[PDB]
RNA sequence: GGUGGAGGUCCGUAGCGGUCCUGACGUGCGAAUCGGUCGUCCGACCUGGGUAUAGGGGCGAAAGACUAAUCGAACCAUCU
RNA sequence: AACUUUGAAGGCCGAAGUGGAGAAGGGUUCCAUGUGAACAGCAGUUGAACAUGGGUCAGUCGGUCCUGAGAGAUGGGCGAGCGCCGUUCCGAAGGGACGGGCGAUGGCCUCCGUUGCCCUCAGCCGAUCGAAAGGGAGUCGGGUUCAGAUCCCCGAAUCCG
RNA sequence: AGUUCUCUUUUCUUUGUGAAGGGCAGGGCGCCCUGGAAUGGGUUCGCCCCGAGAGAGGGGCCCGUGCCUUGGAAAGCGUCGCGGUUCCGGCGGCGUCCGGUGAGCUCUCGCUGGCCCUUGAAAAUCCGGGGGAGAGGGUGUAAAUCUCGCGCCGGGCCGUACCCAUAUCCGCAGCAGGUCUCCAAGGUGAACAGCCUCUGGCAUGUUGGAACAAUGUAGGUAAGGGAAGUCGGCAAGCCGGAUCCGUAACUUCGGGAUAAGGAUUGGCUCUAAGGGCUGGCAGCCGACUUAGAACUGGUGCGGACCAGGGGAAUCCGACUGUUUAAUUAAAACAAAGCAUCGCGAAGGCCCGCGGCGGGUGUUGACGCGAUGUGAUUUCUGCCCAGUGCUCUGAAUGUCAAA
RNA sequence: UUAGUGACGCGCAUGAAUGGAUGAACGAGAUUCCCACUGUCCCUACCUACUAUCCAGCGAAACCACAGCCAAGGGAACGGGCUUGGCGGAAUCAGCGGGGAAAGAAGACCCUGUUGAGCUUGACUCUAGUCUGGCACGGUGAAGAGACGUUUUUUCACUGACCCGGUGAGGCGGGGGGGCGAGCCGGGCUCUCGCUUCUGGCGCCAAGCGCCCGGCCGGCCGGGCGCGACCCGCUCCGGGG
RNA sequence: CCAAGCGUUCAUAGCGACGUCGCUUUUUGAUCCUUCGAUGUCGGCUCUUCCUAUCAUUGUGAAGCAGAAUUCACCAAGCGUUGGAUUGUUCACCCACUAAUAGGGAACGUGAGCUGGGUUUAGACCGUCGUGAGACAGGUUAGUUUUACCCUACUGAUGAU
């Protein structure tokens, strides 16, 4: 059943901290605490270890990601660019 | 008076880096005829959590040239690298996220981390996680590289620095509610001995300019000159200006 | 409807603290103790020993607090 | 003899004890015998008092060794100077070794040791101190005294060299 | 051994086996081989696992502190009976037996998970592996060599008593203070609560006797009223456990909440339900629970103990946290959040008499340093004259030494 | 109802991070009211324990000019003493709190002192630090502008003092040698390169070649050198200066 | 005390201007004589006593005293003079009962009698003021109340000549 109209996973903090505080901290504890799709072996599997290190139970692989998220927005884009002066570098 | 708080953070004392459980310097590779000339080959052995730092670091494992050892580095893990990689640093390394090579080699616009201020220092600039340096220019005249630095600023650089590429992992840290003084405990019993913070007002005149008064006032303008002598420099340092930073 | 068992979460012991009685005592058991009643009790928690900071100095979640019954500048000898 | 000892009753602490053992501190207060001057805020035939004598036994339980936070010499620097800073930093910082070649001495003189030199090889990169709660091989059962016992004796083991 | 007037096949006590070696249970494995799985399956209290190989078979390894065995019955213990100088490890008989059970408590080993802007020592010391420089003998009188089984010798130095705390320590003392630990029985009970008891311990806390006046200190009880007392309900009192029902305003939807408000509760005799093992059934074992019913007492039943009074509001501070040791615990301090300020290292901030000195710094702007405000919500208006801070400067008044 | 709450607001002297307004939860924080409860009270009583009490033993201390009954008087303006009156009778016990302007501590309040100390600043006089100019360490060379071959100054360079960083000071500069490209009439040059990028392997302690030498009987046994691993150089390599 | 007036009339039942004479020390002042090697600083509570300048009650005289109620005066302090809301309050105001709800002193009686609400230490908040440290007969909250066994007095208890 669902037990809570829409604190979710912050309601461990029952009514300390504010509403918009508690709001924002909500997505992140959602997010630091998934397990997402390994790349390297397909389980899904991919949890935090310690700020930005995840690690796959599967494969024993180990990641320099983001600090709550498996990789930021701004490491993914930066890859491409760095992907993209690569072609040009060489041709 | 006595001495206030702030000139006591000098003399070492209670106030030094809470450095037991860190796990060493992160550095890039001492430059060798390798780099110099060509690339070395290494593999990242493991990703590791360091007490008091944000960023995570990577041990990585290079042969040496001269000798049959094995040479462990310990480097800051540039974001998307992962155990068993094989990463390279030299002149001739290709431009691959968690390489290092010299910032004169990157092309306009190249995304670095673990930068060095200056060639061979091992690296400087742009190591806080998340964080990284750009390329804007370079001048092979003078053999040199104009780069911006995370805090904005515009600096010429050797060409010979060398630099890692991508940007440092564990980014977005800042994006997160303490929620708790108990947490900011825990940050900074890692970090060293400034937390928690008196306000000044809420001394006494004998430990602080801004102490004492019948009502919590500074009672004096709280932006101090450059020069004003240790004891005194309290407040807004030399500020340029103050308030609300409305604009561009 | 169950399962689950988070929390600077709640009642409450050990522990740690010390609100009120403006209770006892006030040539005291005690140069600060005693009783009931009380605060908190997984945490910014309690605590042993080791080690560091020494007097216009230290150290202070800040009361001019603490720094060996001494603190709005210790104690000792000297100047005297 | 209200208070000591024995016996018998009636009670209390009520396994977070008023029980059984340690650390720090004490330092003989421990045990036997004697005294009842002084002390033990009454008394005492009693005491942790006084007096006369005893009592602490280890490869295996600790120290001893390691390093911890830290402390601290040398090189160097500073300093009028007693000295201070500093701990790898402005240092020719190794007194070692498999092996090989030249000799010298000895002995179970057969040939091997030891020993001197040369060749060869050599990162550790920091003297030293720092924990009777951290790391750290290996001992247990029974008996035994007034007081000691995983230490003594009996039996059975084990680590290191 | 106790009780035995009556009853009680009764109540109480007691009923061993060390280290090390060997074997075997048991536990664990992210170890191997066959094989290839959807109609997916396996599986835990939860999870979680699989074509990167699941189920199912057959193996391997690690720990085995459990049991057996050597130790070892010779000892120890219980009991009965004999001896001596009788201060003997004295000598004899018998015994040291067979089962059950548990979210029980304590310790330990293991598996699996959660938390971290916290990631939770170093070294001495020991070991395995990779390599193959070398050495060993020429078929024997075998050699180099051996982390295998026996056997031989040694282990020096210092500590070791006792107290360990309402009398062995510190507070001038045998001081109601302070002072770090280990073990931890039965009953009631949720319970390391309180109350009673066993093992062990003690003698009432630096004296006794006799009285039972006032005034005290510490406990109680009071007709009728019910805060009229007092600055103020200070103090005391009421409530209190558990089960069943029921529960508002407001709210940051988490709470408020044990809101508030009711009913019930003993004893006894029963009924039903909830399991395991062996071979939709049969038999044999069992662990406390829950619900329901009758009967029953002078309506007494959480019978002692343990154990929240409640509601409506206003001010302050968001909260948890901290503080004037010894008159102030608070609205003060801190806090997360918010906003400013300095700094890209020949740097910012700071120490230092001194230097190629030192802290931040094993650091690098998502950082370090310096201030203000003080969670969330909503907003934060106008003023640069003053005082500060800051920016430009040969264009340029005053302006030291040289 | 000088209390509380809600309104009002020309507010002595409210007000926006010297933060304004709010608001759930929380509070040994301040305040008002209501239910319940009661000895807080009307208005007190009784009971229990330990005292006090009396006894045996044992046994302090604070304090003390002499002392210790009052009325009035006058008096340093509130007498235990003095004057005038009232009056006065051993030694003691339990209580008591009127007095002894009781004890306790050379008044903390207030003033004075040419006595201080903590703190502040637009007080006076200084001072560490800090910014700034000059002189010295302190050099080499080109230009520009001046002054009379010398000399001042500006810019640009240099390195060798001086400083910084890295390293177990491990391949620096120049040349040679070699490879792919370009292009002029096979050779010379423009000019570049120095042998590792797929995989969570391995990688040292030289192979090979050339030349000498020793011991033993062309054959055995064993050594030395060189190339492999280019040569020459004055700062280890960089960064400043 | 005088008496212009008021009181329909009428100075004096009851009042009483312009003037003037006193008393009191429960108001505030003024002064600085005593106390700064300390006389415990408000209020309440409790308890006794005394004054009279009499509110009530007993006995009376006078009224613009018909009765009732009331007012003025005399002897007079024997006996009374209350319960409450707000406030720390003294003071004040209101509710209610009453014969009446009078006024005062006793070191502004009374803190080794209490209490500690206020004032009046150290913590802290607000406003105004100050550059500031800080200040405010301006608000607010929290803030240790010691000793009797001596002498006397008093209360009781033995006793003494
Ligand atoms: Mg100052
Ligand atoms: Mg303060
Ligand atoms: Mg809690
Ligand atoms: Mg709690
Ligand atoms: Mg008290
Ligand atoms: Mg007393
Ligand atoms: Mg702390
Ligand atoms: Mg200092
Ligand atoms: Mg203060
Ligand atoms: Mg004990
Ligand atoms: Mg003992
Ligand atoms: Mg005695
Ligand atoms: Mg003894
Ligand atoms: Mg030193
Ligand atoms: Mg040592
Ligand atoms: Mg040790
Ligand atoms: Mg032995
Ligand atoms: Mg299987
Ligand atoms: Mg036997
Ligand atoms: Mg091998
Ligand atoms: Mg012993
Ligand atoms: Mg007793
Ligand atoms: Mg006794
Ligand atoms: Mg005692
Ligand atoms: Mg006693
Ligand atoms: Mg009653
Ligand atoms: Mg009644
Ligand atoms: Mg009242
Ligand atoms: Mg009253
Ligand atoms: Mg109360
Ligand atoms: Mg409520
Ligand atoms: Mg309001
Ligand atoms: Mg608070
Ligand atoms: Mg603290
Ligand atoms: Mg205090
Ligand atoms: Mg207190
Ligand atoms: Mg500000
Ligand atoms: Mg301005
Ligand atoms: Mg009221
Ligand atoms: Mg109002
Ligand atoms: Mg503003
Ligand atoms: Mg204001
Ligand atoms: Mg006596
Ligand atoms: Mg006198
Ligand atoms: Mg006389
Ligand atoms: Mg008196
Ligand atoms: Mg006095
Ligand atoms: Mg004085
Ligand atoms: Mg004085
Ligand atoms: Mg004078
Ligand atoms: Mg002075
Ligand atoms: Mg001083
Ligand atoms: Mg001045
Ligand atoms: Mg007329
Ligand atoms: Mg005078
Ligand atoms: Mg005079
Ligand atoms: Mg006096
Ligand atoms: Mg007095
Ligand atoms: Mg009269
Ligand atoms: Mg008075
Ligand atoms: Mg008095
Ligand atoms: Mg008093
Ligand atoms: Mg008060
Ligand atoms: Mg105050
Ligand atoms: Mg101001
Ligand atoms: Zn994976």
């Amino acid at each position: 059943a669902k037990r809570t109209k829409k604190v979710g996973i912050v309601g461990k903090y029952g009514t300390r901290y504010g509403a918009s505080l508690r709001k924002m901290v909500k997505k992140i504890e959602i997010s630091q605490h998934a397990k997402y799709t390994c790349s390297f072996c397909g389980k899904t599997k991919m949890k935090r270890r310690a700020v930005g290190i995840w690690h796959c139970g599967s494969c024993m692989k180990t990641v320099a990601g983001g600090a709550w998220t498996y990789n930021t927005t701004s490491a993914v884009t930066v890859k491409s660019a760095i992907r993209r002066l690569k072609e040009l570098k060489d041709q | 008076g006595r001495v206030i708080r702030g000139q006591r953070k000098g003399a070492g004392s209670v106030f030094r880096a809470h450095v037991k459980h860190r796990k060493g310097a992160a550095r890039l590779r001492a430059v060798d005829f390798a780099e110099r000339h060509g690339y070395i080959k290494g593999i990242v052995k493991d990703i590791i959590h360091d007490p008091g730092r944000g960023a995570p670091l990577a041990k990585v494992v290079f042969r040496d040239p001269y000798r049959f050892k094995k040479r462990t580095e310990l480097f800051i893990a540039a974001e998307g690298i992962h155990t068993g990689q094989f990463v390279y640093c030299g002149k001739k390394a290709q431009l691959n996220i968690g390489n290092v090579l010299p910032v004169g080699t990157m092309p306009e616009g190249t995304i670095v981390c673990c930068l060095e201020e200056k060639p061979g220092d091992r690296g400087k600039l742009a190591r806080a996680s998340g964080n990284y340096a750009t390329v804007i220019s370079h001048n092979p005249e003078t053999k040199k590289t104009r780069v911006k630095l995370p805090s904005g600023s515009k600096k010429v650089i050797s060409s010979a620095n060398r630099a890692v590429v991508g940007v440092v992992a564990g980014g977005g840290r800042i994006d997160k509610p303490i929620l708790k003084a108990g947490r900011a405990y825990h940050k900074y019993k890692a970090k060293r001995n400034c937390w928690p913070r008196v306000r000044g007002v809420a001394m006494n005149p004998v430990e602080h300019p801004f102490g004492g008064g019948n009502h919590q006032h500074i009672g004096k303008p709280s932006t101090i000159r450059r020069d004003a002598p240790a004891g005194r420099k309290v407040g807004l340092i030399a500020a340029r200006r103050t308030g609300r930073l409305r604009g561009t």
